[PDB]
């Protein structure tokens, strides 16, 4: 309810100061690209990217009064979601929408792409990527918007204390209005650019479902390819994202 | 898990 003359930035600034900063991957360029050594080296960039996640998420405004078992649940999910995104927002401001911008030590470049195994979902990313600059969004737009990814996908059988999650998850979505709310006072436009932000965030979902079934597969004949494993890694994809895959855990799509 | 519910607190 931003209204009057002042209030409301509170919120708008956590986001900005606890957004973690750069990280790299420990991925060496200047050795012949193979399979190998590239799934290898994106596999230990998640393992560092999920150590920042974790930080970034207890520092979220009320993520601390969800319970521990679901907020270890919760950030176990969404990881991929979030991580595509944070990562697409690197890929605009930085090479303009034209590689995937992983880690400054790694750069996805067409060839890459096609020696990674996974040109395909590449793609996908690359264009959730180019979208940011078709729908010109805004650092407090993305800011807010990867929030929300956070708390955008449960197991349908229910957390261990639903009502917190949901009123969280609540409060997020209005947020998000209340920085789309804030150029120009007309129900209109609003309901526009609403609209467009929350289709993109779903359209998340699909891309990260789609890299899930990758790393599984990948992890299941891991030893075979050679491509080494994060001892918390391999973890969460042998038990947490499986059950993505089983059906017992379900993104939350606004739309249909 | 068990490597990770350390950092969470
Ligand atoms: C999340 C990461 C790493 C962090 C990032 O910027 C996005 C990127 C998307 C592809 C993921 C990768 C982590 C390692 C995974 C999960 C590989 O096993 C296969 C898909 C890879």
């Amino acid at each position: 309810h931003i209204e009057g003359y002042e209030c409301q930035p509170i919120f708008l600034n956590v986001l900005e100061a606890i957004e973690p900063g750069v990280v790299c991957a420990g991925h060496d360029n200047n050795q012949p690209d193979s399979f190998a050594a590239l799934l290898s080296s994106l596999n230990e960039l998640g393992e560092r990217q999920l150590v920042h996640v974790v930080k970034w998420a207890k520092a979220l405004p009320g993520f601390r009064n969800l319970h521990v078992d679901d907020q270890m649940a919760v950030i176990q999910y969404s990881w991929m979601g979030l991580m595509v995104f944070a990562m697409g927002w690197r890929s605009f401001t930085n090479v303009n929408s034209r590689m995937l911008y992983f880690a400054p030590d790694l750069v996805f470049n067409e060839y890459r792409m096609h020696k990674s195994r996974m040109y395909s979902q590449c793609v996908r990313m690359r264009h959730l990527s180019q979208e940011f600059g078709w729908l010109q969004i805004t650092p407090q737009e993305f800011l807010c918007m990867k929030a929300l990814l956070l708390f955008s996908i449960i197991p349908v059988d229910g957390l261990k204390n639903q009502k917190f999650f949901d009123e969280l998850r609540m409060n997020y979505i209005k947020e998000l209005d209340r920085i789309i709310a804030c150029k120009r006072k007309n129900p209109t436009s609003c309901s526009r650019r609403f609209y467009q932000l929350t289709k993109l965030l779903d359209s998340v979902q699909p891309i990260a479902r789609e890299l899930h079934q990758f790393t599984f597969d990948l992890l299941i004949k891991s030893h075979m390819v050679s491509v080494d494993f994060p001892e918390m890694m391999a973890e969460i994809i042998s038990v947490q994202v499986p059950k993505i895959l089983s059906g017992k855990v379900k993104p939350i799509y606004f739309h249909t | 898990h068990k490597k990770l519910l350390q950092l969470l607190t």
